[PDB]
């Protein structure tokens, strides 16, 4: 993909998401946490009429649309930042995150049952109450890769294998390939928040209540990204967002080949709550 | 024909080729039968509809009504033990016959709703026919689940069962995106029953690289859902001796068959008897193989009781 | 095993048949199916009258034996096939198997327990009840494991004494030497019905009344083969006419190498049956 | 023959590498032991009854009887000390003595046979003789169970116990007949305690080839009947130390002594203890050594049977 | 020259190498904060004790009197931004102007020694104090366990929890002796964490081996006890709902903190928290490994044992 | 851990046991048995009060002493074998074991609590009570290992704290030393009832009147050696003098040391059955 139209999708949505900055802009400086990452909820159906393409786009490259919308996200707190009432007072967030809430509902978009294959790929809203959620954990989210004979510092995302795992890249970044087993970090360095991003994994039980009682309880991992995590309450109806992918297993020669549908939540909403 | 695509135009059955790795010829045996088979199928209008095969990927034949057509009888003396001889081969042959008529069906209809338009809309027009498996069901000849065995196997075979259990879907990779190192191309590879394989060499001529890397973020590979369902011999005591344990065996279902048939209900299975590994040791292929026959079924009917 | 004694073994058995199994023959026309597995029931006893070498012969090799009685089977067919007004009419079986009957008791012939290593190889009558039957799985009796350079092993047999099943070979299998690196199974892939033979495994029991009070009885597999198959159900006490075998579990270096004791059975007859 | 006037003079067994993996050394204390047992075997051999012997391959002895002998105790001073010392050689020496006499009681069965019925042979016949192995029972020491410790390891010791369990009996390869694939020659290899091992070297002098086939099938093979029974000792609760288990050492049978223990029945088992295979010393090398002992039984005498 | 004196000279302490593994520069802005918390020391040196300092192995010190002292603020506006962000460096230095009012309270009672009578040490004590590090008690920032997060890691914070349960107590290699295999030299290399490392560089500079050997045996190996707590969020029904999960936070309590708390028993805890990797990580090995949440308590105060 | 301290410690140990445990040692080769190591008791304040020097010796390197202590037991035991009138009546013994017991009273010899890594490789007395008993494993302590490219004997033993897991040293230990890439070692190839030793796992925990109120017991593994296994019963309060040694297993790069103070069964008492 060239991209370049994916890149005007940020320069749309900054405009789009300069009233939600301002409520979330405000109190930055006041935030005592610079650290701290904070989620910007930008409503779906308000992306969808705000511009079609961009609704569009995000159908079709979630992941994609979703990585561009933060980094917008980061470019509108720094137009706020160049603007403030006090400079003590206003707050930077270097991390800025991109929620999506009130999703258009199509019969593909929103499915209370399992996904299918033909589904897998695709933005998914799930309507269940969730079984078991898995303590807060962490993850390296990003990862600083630095060969040592290339002496130049690399990050790749990790990919969605089964534990969020990634492969150290096979060649360095500044024009050279060159491969080192033990890859330096920034992490590894000195401390950073940055590179460790908290990572969650629920798994939700679609609702009991199907058109038929015989078609079974289908159960289906969510995984909670960033701020995200510890949203969710274990034993209530979830309303979930979130692109659906295939989480691979290792493939073994001759074994048969296994891969699930997990989904990836863009936004956690608890459906509970919505009925209460 | 030498192009690709003037050779897909010019055989009968453009995406054949993804489906099967056999190639037609005048002089094999299958393409007259595939040939009595479209016959028939034209003849039969009532019975394809091109959106029914096109949603489902598949076409649904009584055996009884299949036979009693004339077509197919000046073909084969038997059609009812060539099936049983051949069942892959007559599967396959019958697949094609319905997968060249939704072919032929779809571009046939493409041209004429955009003739107006332009030359076919002035755009490419492509089929994207969905993998095509013909089903049979009411399959004249029966054999019961004591009767089966293994000159049984390789047959076709009908039999009268309860489904035990039905299976979670799970994702099969029917086919898995394949990219040589070398070649610096992903081609989708075709694998046997969702069985995972790697190609040993890259299939174009010019790069005959080893090292072929899976790419599962790539759209090439194909996912299946994979059901199985286990299906026991009903029990009655005229039928059999009371008590005489019901022989289970398993129900290979993929595409549209997968959640066929709700558990617990007596149903009408008829497939091609097939053997899968149950187990080889542990993890020892050659020293130790272990063959669990099950029979995958084509296509699964209500019991004429139950209904 | 003599060869010319070999073809007038068959000849004794041959003019037997002719006697004993005019009704036999009658109903091997009867049914249509060569590949189908079809018993031909003879009486030990009186065949073992016509030919006293036979009788010896029988208790030494009883596979050997049986082999030869085949043979004789195939050449009967065709000379009942020229008997009958129509060769057509008649139908013979390429799976035809003696079957053994009527044994003269012996205690190496019938012996009441379960059998031992010792007798491995000898024909054995045990009335068996079974506790438990195993699913039916079939194993290829053949395996086309074809050696690529050679181009002479085709069919090979699957090896009963490691475990029923077959070793692929990185010598080559036929005596000329021509190694190859790759080995194709044609059976792997697609299995000839002739190719493939039907396993069962059946845990024949012996009787309480047979064992003293107090003592618990023997218990040992017991293969059930083609037409044999599935006659036999788990509770029922039936005669099992079989030659004994050994199955071996696949040897590991400096560890103990388990041997398991099993039957491999020609003939199935229920005494509870025969009771009636 | 050129070597040997007598093949029994210059080795006791005529097939001597097949029934014993040691070659024959005149130096050796083995010999000597061999022929001290084969002595007292003679003795006993009246009492014996050929036919029965010749079924079951073993003959139970007492190892009161074997004291009483005079030649064993005149040759070795104390059978028991020797015993401990050496019980792999002794039992093997014992087997092969009573083995020889047996061989030399087939010879003269056929010289009586021969002068009782005249005979076209008239002599220069073959004669048949299975494995006999000597069993020895009621071992003096009749050590506690308590007692066993690292130190009693390596050493013939006699147990006094009740056997709670037993097993279903398992055919064991005493001898694996191995073929050199170069060399037309088939030997059997007796494996060490019951478990595969390999030689390295091929056993015919022409061909040393590492590389052999196991012919299982081959009666060359040889293969033990083996039953395990797990005995415990049995004492007063009052007796035993309070709060603490019955020590249960696992033992096993060979041979005919397979099928002679029932459980909950007080068995003595006279042979000696191994260090256990399958545990984790034994299974990884540079691994911590966690051993158990397992003792198999030269010979199977119950007191309940008895009774 | 030994360099010793230029040592001297450039730092007055000579506990930095204890206190950290980087060789020190004049450059480096510690040292000037070392002087001004030492003079505040200096100013509480009658407050404190020197003995107990020595034998705690640390100090007990207010935030608030190291930010009302007025040197520390001259050289630091604000002691806790400079905890926060360093929280390592700062705690180092502390300790480290800790360690040098100590020593020189010391040399001065031994120069007064002198004075009073002739002394075989003459001033000059060389305490050589054991690394002590500074508690900072009441920290202002509070930190709960719902608010600590992947951000708050790397940040000195204070946080309020209660001990659902204490685990034994492990050890944890601070140091480990390790011996260059080739050179022969032993040098104690700080174990960076719990994890096992390796150092390729070699004590000598002169001669460099890659090559190191393990010597956990050799006294240069610093084991330092570790209590792992698990503390739950403090739950009140006013405070939080009732029945909302707990956020349970794994802690280090190293050195004089070990033990320190007590299960049941609300602990204020004033620390770093370090992301921990998992033991188990990804299950299946890969370049990626699972993380949790670790705390290391620098300062413990018990808020049930003082009221 | 001065050569010359431990000489002088050495002999003043020798002298002490002849004034007091002269009649211990005669006891100990009296059982006909030799091949158990033999427990020998020695009471450390009256060794202290005998000579100050090497009281604060052995509290300074308790490991290095003990082994000195055991040469000296077992250089007694010499003396008294020449100065015994029969051999037969009082046996030679192979090995034998040594045992400290009444250590002078201070905070740190003795101590309720489980032992500290402060404290750890230094002699203390600690009161547990005993949870689980392992069953009787046999170990051999000393492992012989063969190089087999310089063709010489020599005994290394399984390294205690390496979890009893012995390492192959590719070079020998003595000057004639070359090294060997694969070892063939007599010792390995065959097990040896004198190169095994007993071993048990105990695991004690503190006692309830000796853990603090509110606090939950820890537990640590004794090690027993020869002598000392299976005299612990479960359930039984024992008074364990001990050095405490931590065994760690073996690490590997980048993973944590799991090492847990593991206190050495020196001396065993049984705290239940006598509270001294």
């Amino acid at each position: 993909m060239n991209s370049d139209q994916v890149t005007l999708v940020g320069q749309v949505f900054e405009s789009y998401v300069s009233e939600y900055h301002k409520n979330d802009i405000l109190l930055i400086l006041k935030e005592r946490d610079e650290d701290a990452h904070y989620p910007v909820v930008v409503n779906a159906m308000t992306l969808f009429e705000t511009n079609m393409e961009i609704g569009e786009y995000f159908n079709m490259f979630p992941s994609e649309v979703l990585t561009i919308f933060d980094s917008a996200l980061r470019r509108s707190a720094l137009t706020i930042l160049q603007s403030l009432s006090q400079p003590e007072a206003v707050s930077m967030k270097q991390n800025l995150h991109a929620r999506i809430s009130g999703l258009p509902v199509c019969p593909e978009l929103v499915r209370e049952h399992i996904p299918k294959t033909k589904d897998v790929g695709h933005f998914l809203s799930v309507t269940g109450t969730v079984i078991r959620t898995s303590l807060v954990k962490v993850l390296e989210f990003e990862r600083d890769y630095m060969c040592n004979k290339c002496k130049h510092v690399f990050v790749i995302k990790a990919d969605f294998e089964q534990y969020y795992t990634f492969c150290r890249p096979s060649s360095c970044p500044s024009l050279e390939s060159c491969d080192s087993s033990k890859f330096t970090c920034l992490s590894g360095l000195s401390s950073s928040p940055t590179r460790c991003r908290d990572y969650q994994e629920i798994k939700i039980q679609e609702q009991v209540q199907r058109l038929s009682v015989g078609s079974i309880p289908r159960s289906m991992k969510v995984i909670l990204e960033d701020d995200l995590v510890d949203s969710c309450k274990s034993g209530d109806d979830l309303t979930i967002y979130g692109i659906v992918m295939q989480r691979w297993k290792p493939f073994q020669q001759d074994v048969r080949c296994e891969v699930e549908i997990v989904l990836k939540a863009n936004y956690i909403q608890v459906n509970n709550e919505q009925s209460s | 024909q030498s192009m690709q695509s003037t050779l897909d135009r010019f055989i009968p059955y453009k995406g054949w080729k993804l489906y099967f790795s056999e190639v037609y010829s005048d002089s094999s045996p299958l393409i007259e039968k595939i040939q009595a088979f479209e016959k028939f199928f034209t003849r039969h209008i009532d019975l394809y509809d091109k959106d029914e095969i096109e949603r489902k990927g598949s076409i649904l034949v009584d055996f009884k009504e299949l036979t009693e057509g004339g077509e197919v009888t000046n073909l084969i003396p038997d059609i009812a033990t060539e099936l049983r001889d051949a069942p892959e081969k007559t599967l396959a042959c019958m697949g094609l016959a319905i997968h060249q008529v939704l072919t032929k069906d779809l571009e046939r209809h493409a041209a004429e709703l955009q003739a107006q338009e332009g030359l076919s809309n002035d755009g490419e027009t492509m089929v994207n026919v969905p993998h095509i498996h013909a089903r049979v069901y009411n399959y004249e000849p029966l054999t019961q689940l004591k009767n089966v065995r293994a000159n049984y196997y390789g047959k076709y075979i009908a039999l009268r069962g309860t489904v035990v259990r039905v299976s979670n879907i799970k994702p099969l990779c029917t086919k898995m995106a394949f990219l040589c190192a070398a070649c610096g191309e992903i081609q989708s590879f075709p694998l046997p029953d969702g069985k995972y394989s790697l190609p040993t060499k890259c299939p174009v001529p010019v790069c005959r690289g080893r090292s072929f890397t899976a790419l599962r973020s790539s759209p090439l590979t194909v996912t299946m859902d994979w059901q199985s369902i286990k299906i026991q011999e009903l029990m009655s005591d005229d039928q059999r001796e009371a008590g005489r344990i019901p022989r289970t065996i398993e129900c290979e279902l993929v595409h549209d068959l997968v959640d066929s048939c709700v558990p617990g209900d007596t149903v009408t299975i008829t497939g091609i008897v097939k053997v899968s590994n149950a187990e080889e040791g542990s993890r020892n292929k050659n020293d130790k193989c272990m063959f669990l026959l099950y029979i995958e079924a084509n296509s699964i009917s209500n019991s004429k009781g139950q209904k």
